[PDB]
RNA sequence: AAUUCCUUGUCGGGUAAGUUCCGACCUGCACGAAUGGCGUAAUGAUGGCCAGGCUGUCUCCACCCGAGACUCAGUGAAAUU
RNA sequence: GCUCGCCGGAAGACCAAGGGUUCCUGUCCAACGUUAAUCGGGGCAGGGUGAGUCGACCCCUAAGGCGAGGCCGAAAGGCGUAGUCGAUGGGAAACAGGUUAAUAUUCCUGUACUUGGUGUUACUGCGAAGGGGGGACGGAGAAGGCUAUGUUGGCCGGGCGACGGUUGUCCCGGUUUAAGCGUGUAGGCUGGUUUUCCAGGCAAAUCCGGAAAAUCAAGGCUGAGGCGUGAUGACGAGGCACUACGGUGCUGAAGCAACAAAUGCCCUGCUUCCAGGAAAAGCCUCUAAGCAUCAGGUAACAUCAAAUCGUACCCCAAACCGACACAGGUGGUCAGGUAGAGAAUACCAAGGCGCUUGAGAGAACUCGGGUGAAGGAACUAGGCAAAAUGGUGCCGUAACUUCGGGAGAAGGCACGCUGAUAUGUAGGUGAGGUCCCUCGCGGAUGGAGCUGAAAUCAGUCGAAGAUACCAGCUGGCUGCAACUGUUUAUUAAAAACACAGCACUGUGCAAACACGAAAGUGGACGUAUACGGUGUGACGCCUGCCCGGUGCCGGAAGGUUAAUU
RNA sequence: AGGACCGAACCGACUAAUGUUGAAAAAUUAGCGGAUGACUUGUGGCUGGGGGUGAAAGGCCAAUCAAACCGGGAGAUAGCU
């Protein structure tokens, strides 16, 4: 049975990467919230 | 010619083909080719704006010269080639100066025919002249709505326009739709009709034939649901309301022309 | 009748016996002509019906070969209360 | 270690994606492993990934993304030009052998190749963000020529048999060798060369395109494979000295031919069809502005450079996606033998495995199977399930029909083995020899050798010869839908949806219409033989009556009627 | 030639049994349909919630769909338990 998650590094970075977040105002707000919360990993970059 | 396929299997029983042996059985003219990526009926927003579009065979655009501004230079028809981007055929014409161009193929055009454009051109099929010099009552195609803008009317497989009258700076035309419209007596037009009149006689014969053209299936509307279409659902088949498009417009006689900038050039509408 | 309530309508066919099926009748509760009418070769993992063959489907179960069930050693759950 | 069993178009081998040390060695057995565990993809420590040629990076672009100015929008922001990104595509070059406990086209040996920088010599028109060529492209089909590869023979080495026979027409094994370079073959495409002129290619052009003459018929391009060389090498079954019985030095025979043959190669070819089949750069040419006893260009030689990152291991699975060491899912490449039409199926090779609780017993009952007296659908909502049919050739085959079908209708007959025809036939392949020739990978003749159906006749064994696996039940009447298709992922595959066809209706282009506060975009680089919407639903015969109601399309006299005044 | 025929790969999911605290939050086994096309598949891209997409089932939009998910208004309101 094919499941929902089919990993692909290129798609992962293009969809939720650090540069993708910085590309839009809303994405930059996501980083601000995560930074305020003190998240060790801001994005899925690596 | 029109040929009917033998019923060797379902899907071929009702197929009617239009075969033209005169068409070039080779690759087109590369310099005049261009890329034509399909859209699927989606605009730059990514939304489907026109339904029932998608798929079909890959096609390469042919740069057809609808302006015919090469005046005074005779051209000779080299061959007629199939054009996937339009119902009509096209002709590759070689000008006497060594230039090649694509033009819509008129009715009585064939390889070796000579065509010319300009005010002094002869009144023969395939020649393009301003309608001022065209005798009244002639049959023309590839008509120009504005001087120098390029042909825009009567470009289909077997369509044509008839010049009815010339009143000063304007000429009244009878379009294939039956409309009586007037345009400036400086627009260019090509003598004769478009020469693929058999195009209307083809029968696709099967669903897959339409899919080759890039036409996706049409869902009626009376059988989807109340949420998707006004025609809605109901237990069984009911359809107890006036026929209406999606988005709620009647479309069974209701007119939708609301230009008001034109209609000074319209004499009679149609019918 | 994918439509007929009365209804298993009536008659005929098929069966020893047919509320189904097939062919007629017309008293169409409440068919009907592009929310199409009537036909239609071919096609269908489509609905109904009847035959030949076939058989443990059955009269009516019998035996047999394997995996569990059972016993021994090791590991070791669950719903409920 | 010896047997047995299982997969073998994988349950073998190599990768991508993904994972991220699971790889190798030593060591440990608490926990983890559905049991034990000395073992492990577990713990701990150490060791392992070597590139000018493989990949990435890089150069080029597709869909698409972003987007200087710009246009638009309360703000946020949207769209988009010039541009710049973006592979799943295009673009220079390495092969064989050997080697590690673990890497190799990366190391080693042997033998090659590509693109650049610089230098010297010689000859020289060089120059682009421009022009042209090229790159450059579909489906199906048909062969022909080949190779991978296989079989047999020959050759070389070995063997003479646990039980009758086995010195022969006997048994086992081996018989392997690349890129590169040279040759330019089967075969494919195109008539060459020279001169003059030209409203064409944003300007120019010797280039491309076009026109007019003359002169020759042989020019050029592309092209698998073969052959030669590479190779007096490497590899090589097995020997002989070392030999901690873990393994190394040295040596090492034959290494040919025939036949069969691909889904791979020639082939981005050829033929044919309609649905008419990317872009850009590298590359080859052309000149412009410019630069000319320079600079640059071409050729030869020499020299230097080719960085950086990835390279372990799994990759149809115990390492990826499924919470699991989960009967699930997961793209590409390789494709042996016998039988077979076959990548089906059966048994096997190479190789890999017996699926991480076993040991006994031989109750009911459940599950998965085998057989069955007599009857043969009496079962049941229903022939559900099961049984049955099943191959090839030949004969034969109804109503109906849109003349294609129905049809493999139905039904019937023959199938093994041996011998002969014929010490192996028809056919295929094709050596030697002879002859010819523009003396070549040539043509003719020639038929050795090899390969090899099918059919007939005769004989013969069994209950049974399409013996296993594999492999249509068939016929009659009828409803619905024309048909192939599509659908409720996870109780509905249908008569529902699509459908070709048909009709109505809208739509003269800045189209209707749709997405958008807008710009704009789709429709469409289309133009009424077009496009949107609606209903019907192949085809055949047809589609009657009603405009009062509602809607839509027209109407001009009157009545009523908003803001405003 | 063919949305042609038989039939593997491949893509589907008509029937039956088993399984139903399953090996599996839809699978296995034996049969079954398509299998040159309206086919199928890899990689990447686009369409965003009253919106998308939909050969149209109210289907699908991350095991969730007659209005996804996450956070917030929020300790919504609950004459009801």
């Amino acid at each position: 049975m094919k499941r929902t998650f089919q990993p692909s590094v290129l798609k992962r970075n293009r969809s939720h990467g650090f540069r993708a977040r910085m590309a839009t105002k809303n994405g930059r707000q996501v980083l601000a919230r995560r930074r305020a919360k003190g998240r060790a990993r801001l994005t899925v970059s690596k | 010619a029109v040929v009917k396929c033998k019923p060797t299997s379902p899907g071929r029983r009702h197929v009617v083909k239009v075969v033209n042996p005169e068409l070039h059985k080779g690759k087109p003219f590369a310099p005049l080719l261009e890329k034509n990526s399909k859209s699927g009926g989606r605009n730059n927003n990514g939304r489907i704006t026109t339904r029932h579009i998608g798929g079909g065979h890959k096609q390469a655009y042919r740069i057809v010269d609808f302006k015919r501004n090469k005046d005074g230079i005779p051209a000779v028809v080299e061959r007629l080639e199939y054009d996937p981007n339009r119902s009509a055929n096209i002709a590759l014409v070689l000008y006497k100066d060594g230039e090649r161009r694509y033009i819509l193929a008129p009715k009585g055009l064939k390889a070796g025919d000579q065509i010319q454009s300009g005010v002094d051109a002869a009144i023969k099929p395939g020649n393009t002249l301003p309608m001022r010099n065209i005798p009244v009552g002639s049959t023309v195609h590839n008509v120009e709505m504005k001087p120098g803008k390029g042909g825009q009317l009567a470009r289909s497989a077997g369509t044509y326009v008839q010049i009815v009258a010339r009143d000063g700076a304007y000429v009244t035309l009878r379009l294939r739709s039956g409309e009586m419209r007037k345009v400036e007596a400086d627009c260019r037009a090509t003598l004769g009709e478009v020469g693929n009149a058999e195009h209307m006689l083809r029968v696709l014969g099967k669903a897959g034939a339409a899919r080759w053209r890039g036409v996706r299936p049409t869902v009626r509307g009376t059988a989807m649901n109340p949420v998707d279409h006004p025609h809605g659902g109901g237990e069984g088949r009911n359809f107890g309301k006036h026929p209406v498009t999606p988005w709620g417009v009647q479309t069974k006689g209701k007119k939708t022309r609301s230009n008001k900038r034109t209609d000074k050039f319209i004499v009679r509408r149609r019918s």
